[PDB]
């Protein structure tokens, strides 16, 4: 009926994928997930005539756009599109609507891999995934305002591989993406490949935006996971149930300790979550000097007769 | 309409013909688009897995808010022969059509396509300068032929025989003119993609010869939908049957082959327009005094305006016309009903009557909030005049047939009258007058009832 | 004290009236606030919520006293605990991190890229 | 407990499960409160 | 709170991915072996059953009690 937009956020990190390769019994798992993504994009473009596809990778040294290709294509030596430098990666008897998009994205994949190999000497401690789906929502709104309507949806191809834990800098931008996606009613679908069973922030992202979370552990047969569950278009979202069996608690980590929080305290100025009363009677975040009376009232003992 | 029309056409296709039709990946990809999105989702979920899935899993997949949509999709896919229902272990096991599944997987995974999508020869021009106006000219040729305006270029005899065998476009050669039916202006109601669809379903209803099969026609039209405009394609993949329809729609203008028997055929923009869609021209202005001010410059819009509006003048912007009684009589003698003309006026109304219409609806709701009225974009005076003209066309109505009278016994009259009423051919009856009339179509049935 | 000018400026007054007002420097209400994080209980049996005494299938069990409520963010009507979600404080983080305005580049200087 | 055993012999256990499960969470909450009261009482005793 | 790998094998894994991209990707290799498909389908259907049983039932609702 109404066409949609399939925006996809790919998490490419050499350390994460290679630790998945080492933990797994196979090498070259990203080729498998790449071709699974390609046939997913072909399935999405087969779903409707007018639906569109965006794919964005979040590499170590930043983010780059994979489809649609950057507008520097000028039918020149640096065009890098269509028959210009058309290196034979996929077969030429493909459907041309599929052929153009798949060939362009795999050329951009190889170009990103060349650029990341050229900067293999520097190891980034910062993950660019949160800014990646931030720009994904930005392009979603670009398509929504340019084309009048059209639905939209996000897919997240993330990987933990038991090496990267749940980071602290990935708290605020993820919920900014959650509220933005809730504003444009864009579902957020997340599949996590790796040994780490639970990713709490992404679980809340799927739950709060009417999306689906599915953690996976084997690179084989992932298109069953994708085209079985990740294909719920926004046209039929309310009439299809979700396989998101994992139940998230919508909790948070404490600031000065880091553990998952229970009934506790916050600063009434900087509003960070504290499992216990911080030392020095001052905030660890905004250095707000606290009244001794109120923390005496919170340190006050409950009463029972002798 | 469009999706329902092609679905009902492909319902008429036999199951073995449908299974032979599912061979090419282009046909499977085209019919995949014609499924409902719930049906499309379930089919593509069933595509990649060789194991067969019970119907209870698909039923549990759907929320209770879309149970009716799920049942409608099940009806559509069962009628489309895409499911093999299997009875095993007390369960109605469901299996996808294997040829359809294989061809669709090849269309997705880049498998065997047997050049169903054509081949590019990398010699091509821009569509706007050569292809687009050729397609527009070839479409407007048959349009301006069928509306009846004189032309210097007339189409080929094939489309003439197609229109003659069609329900619309009744023809007479002893008079020297081509009569437009109601179905003709009904064809002019919808937008050109569904016009092309109705044209091609009438074509397939026409072509029953041994010279042409069916699966090749469907393959060719679905790959024409699959082709892209601005790149030529080689004629070698088509069969000689598909080549003679390549010539046939080259005459139509769906495809531009620059010369006959050439090896390069250029798809026109109508080929992509056929699959799915995407102040305007033809936006008209009507007043209380039946005046016509049309923001139109295409000859086809004002040509079809000429059938029911007495045109007085034509600017580079306007076509000065007036809704006279005689123009409406010209419309109604063609079978063109008044409500369809009213709908045409509503769809082609200028946005200024739209803003004044929402203004007067705001006045109506602020004056009488207890009742709501539909948005009359055009004033009801002209609509009432058109309805009065329609009614005065048929002030008396003349139903022809036969009448039985002269019954000496009331029981014979009553039995014949109730027999006529039961078969729904009686128009009047009374035992006092001892007469009852039956229609012309019901004459022979009652005559053989009385003879036996 | 704001006075509107036209129809749209009134909605402007509302949507900058939704913003949190900056507090003065002399205001010292720098306190800690005790509140807990309830968990969404899941049950096919409807149960009496502590706020309304009505049968609600869902609910949020209070971490302090294990009492269910209908909506969040609401106080717990058993132990007076401000039951919340991470989403409710999440909606309020962004005021504490206001984005600096994006400075449009000069047209004379060499642009970084052709696309955004 | 009186209401639990009144529907035990009143409706003959066919409704007693529903009556127990309906009032289960508030019973658990007040049981937790009494447990905390007794725990603090023993804490002051110790 | 409630594996470190070096750049050499990064480079060899990168080269393996790049020449595996260069030579061929058969897109039909994503089709399961009809065995893992059954297990993953069972997982998906069980998750669907659990979510549908929970979300089947969710003004107060009518009760069987008088
Ligand atoms: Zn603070
Ligand atoms: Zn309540
Ligand atoms: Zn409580």
């Amino acid at each position: 009926e109404s066409p949609s937009l399939l925006t996809v956020i790919i998490e490419i990190a050499p350390k994460l994928w290679t630790t998945f390769d080492e933990e797994g019994n196979e090498k070259g798992s990203i080729i498998k997930v790449l071709e699974a993504l390609i046939v997913f994009l072909n399935a999405h473009l087969a779903f409707n005539s007018a639906n569109k596809v965006a794919v964005i990778a979040a590499y170590s040294q930043g983010i780059k756009y994979l489809y649609p290709e950057s507008t520097s294509a000028l039918k020149a030596s640096e065009s890098e599109n269509k028959t210009r430098s058309d290196l034979k990666i996929i077969n030429s008897d493909m459907y041309r609507r599929f052929r153009n998009v798949d060939e362009t994205l795999v050329e951009e994949i190889y170009k990103l891999f060349e650029l990341e190999k050229k900067q293999i000497e520097q190891n980034s401690q910062r993950s660019t995934l949160a800014g990646a789906m931030s720009a994904g929502l930005t392009y979603v709104n670009r398509i929504s305002k340019e084309s009048v309507s059209l639905k939209s949806r996000l897919l997240v191809l993330t990987c933990g591989s038991g090496s990267s834990k749940d980071e602290i800098f990935q708290y605020i931008p993820i919920m900014n993406c959650i509220f933005s996606a809730t504003k444009m009613k864009c579902p957020i679908d997340v599949v996590k490949i790796g040994g780490s069973k639970e990713s709490t922030f992404l679980q809340q992202t799927t739950d709060a935006t009417n999306g689906v979370y599915l953690h996976v552990e084997s690179t084989e047969g992932l298109i069953q996971y994708l085209a079985t569950a990740m294909f719920i278009d926004p046209s039929l979202r309310p009439i299809i149930v979700k396989p998101n069996h994992g139940s998230v608690d919508f909790r948070t980590s404490c600031y000065l300790t880091g553990r998952v929080v229970a009934v506790g305290f916050i600063c009434s100025v900087c509003l960070c979550v504290l499992s216990i009363i911080p030392p020095g009677n001052k905030c660890p975040a905004c250095d707000s000097q606290f009244d001794e009376h109120v923390i005496a009232k919170l340190k006050r003992k409950p009463v029972v007769p002798r | 309409s469009l999706k329902h029309s092609v679905t009902q056409y492909l319902e008429e296709i036999p199951q073995q013909v449908q299974n032979r039709l599912y061979t090419s990946p282009a046909t499977c990809l085209a019919i995949y688009r014609i499924l409902p999105p719930l049906a499309k989702f379930f089919i593509m979920a069933m595509v990649f897995n060789e194991n067969e899935v019970p119907l209870l899993d698909l039923d549990k997949w759907v929320n209770s808010n879309g149970k009716l949509q799920f049942q409608n999709a099940i009806k559509s896919m069962k009628s489309l022969h895409l499911l093999i229902p299997n009875k095993s272990s007390g369960t109605l096991m469901i299996n996808l059509n294997p040829t359809f599944k294989i061809s669709l997987r090849n269309a997705l995974t880049g498998g065997e396509v047997q050049n169903s999508f054509g081949v590019v020869v990398e010699e091509n021009v821009v569509s706007l300068d050569l292809l687009d106006e050729y397609s527009a000219n070839k479409w407007e040729t048959i349009l301006h032929f069928m509306v009846g305006t004189p032309l210097a270029k007339i189409p080929s005899e094939k489309v003439l025989n197609l229109l003659k065998h069609s329900k619309l476009m009744e023809e007479v050669n002893s008079t020297g003119e081509f009569k437009i039916t109601n179905e003709g202006f009904q064809f002019l109601l919808q937008e050109i993609n569904s016009q092309l669809w109705t044209l091609l379903l009438q074509y397939l209803k026409m072509i029953e010869t041994s010279k042409m099969d069916l699966v090749d026609v469907l393959h060719f039209i679905f790959m024409l939908g699959a082709l892209e405009v601005g790149k030529a394609y080689k004629i070698d993949a088509l069969s000689e049957t598909q080549r003679i329809m390549l010539q046939d729609m080259r005459d139509y203008g769906l495809v531009f082959q620059k010369h006959s028997n050439d090896s390069i055929f250029y798809p026109t923009k109508l080929a992509l327009m056929l699959t799915s869609d995407t102040i305007p021209d033809g936006s008209l202005i009507v007043e209380t005094n039946f005046k016509i001010y049309s923001y139109s410059n295409s000859p086809l819009q004002i040509a079809v305006l000429s059938l029911f509006v007495h045109l007085k003048a034509r600017f580079v912007n306007m076509v000065l016309g007036q809704i006279t009684r005689e123009s409406i009589r010209r419309a109604l003698t063609n079978g063109i009903t008044a409500d369809q003309i009213i709908a045409y006026l509503e769809t082609h109304a200028h946005p200024q009557m739209r803003r004044l219409a929402e203004e007067k609806l705001e006045k109506k709701l602020e004056l009488d909030p207890n009742c709501k009225e539909p948005l009359q974009v055009l004033p009801p005076t002209v609509v009432d005049q058109i309805r009065l003209w329609q009614l005065e066309l048929d002030r008396v109505i003349t139903y022809e047939g036969s009448l039985y009278s002269d019954f000496e016994t009331s029981q014979e009259y009553n039995l014949l009258s109730k027999y006529a009423q039961d078969i729904g051919v009686l128009l009047w009856k009374d035992d006092k007058k001892k007469k009852f009339f039956i229609s012309k179509e019901g004459n022979s049935q009652v005559l053989d009832f009385a003879k036996r | 004290y704001k006075i509107l000018l036209d129809e749209t400026h009134l909605k402007e007054l509302f949507n900058e009236a939704v913003t949190p007002l900056p507090v003065n420097k002399i205001n010292k209400g720098f306190t800690l606030v005790k509140m807990g994080f309830p968990t969404r209980i899941f049950e096919d049996t409807p149960t009496f919520c502590s706020c309304h005494s009505k049968l609600v299938y869902g609910g949020y069990f209070c971490p302090n006293c294990h009492s269910k409520v209908c909506s969040l963010p609401t106080v717990c009507p058993c132990c007076d605990l401000m039951l919340i979600l991470s989403t409710h404080l999440a909606r309020s983080y962004h005021h504490l991190m206001p984005l600096k305005t994006f400075a449009e580049v000069p047209t004379t200087e060499k642009f970084r890229s052709e696309d955004c | 407990n009186e209401l639990f055993q009144d529907v035990l012999n009143g409706d003959g256990e066919s409704m007693s499960n529903t009556c127990t499960a309906y009032l289960k969470p508030v019973l658990n909450s007040i049981t937790l409160a009494t447990h905390k009261y007794d725990e603090y009482f023993n804490e002051y005793n110790n | 709170t409630t594996l470190k790998v070096s750049n050499q094998q990064m480079l060899q894994q990168l080269s393996l991915v790049m020449d595996n991209l260069i030579n061929k990707l058969d897109l039909n290799q994503v089709v399961p072996n009809n065995e893992v498909s059954n297990k993953i389908n069972k997982r998906v259907i069980t998750a669907i059953k659990i979510n549908a049983k929970q979300a089947k039932h969710n003004l107060e609702v009518k009760s069987t009690l008088p």
